Parts: structure tokens; C-alpha cells; sequence
């Protein structure tokens, strides 16, 4: 049971390690998309203004 | 005394072993419940991933 516990603990740890990496990636997608959104929200006003 | 002293050593050995079986059975229950919880958590995390 200690062996199985250790194996499963490593699986949970390594799977959660990917979860936190994807959290940084998704956080980065938001950080970048927010910039593209900022630009888009100006081009739409320039288009309407022009 | 040299007679009872020997049988009481055995009695203490049995009682000690029983106290250790009670401990190991609980240790396995604890280990299993921790593993079962960790397995359900891992499954949920894979699903989330």
C-alpha cells in the first residue's frame, strides 16, 4: 500500500504540475489577448471615426 | 515466579502483537483512504486537464 500510495502521489503531483503549467499558459494567453483586445478596441473606434 | 514470569512474557507478546495488528489494520485503512482520495483527485485532475 505504501508503494501504491507513493506511485499515485507521484501521478497526482506530475499531473497537477501540468495543470499549473497550463495555468501559466492560460494566464499568458489572457495577458497577450488583453493587449490585442486593447488594440482592437482602438481600431474599431478609428474605423468608426474615419 | 520463574514460571509465571515466562507465561506473562508470552501474554505481553500476544497483547503487544494484538496492539500492533490493531495499529496495522488502521494504518492500512488510513493508507487505503488516502490512496482512494488521491485516486479520485487524480481522476478529477486528469478530467480538468
Amino acid at each position: 500500500v505504501e508503494k501504491n500510495r507513493k506511485i499515485v502521489a507521484e501521478n497526482l503531483e506530475k499531473v497537477q504540475a501540468e495543470a499549473e503549467r497550463l495555468d501559466q499558459e492560460e494566464a499568458q494567453y489572457q495577458r497577450e489577448y488583453s493587449e490585442f483586445k486593447r488594440q482592437q478596441l482602438e481600431l474599431d473606434d478609428e474605423l468608426k471615426s474615419v | 515466579m520463574e514460571g509465571k514470569w515466562i507465561t506473562d512474557q508470552l501474554r505481553w507478546k500476544i497483547m503487544s502483537c494484538k496492539m500492533r495488528i490493531e495499529q496495522l489494520k488502521q494504518t492500512i485503512c488510513k493508507g487505503n483512504e488516502e490512496m482512494e482520495k488521491n485516486s479520485e483527485g487524480l481522476l478529477k485532475t486528469k478530467e480538468k486537464n
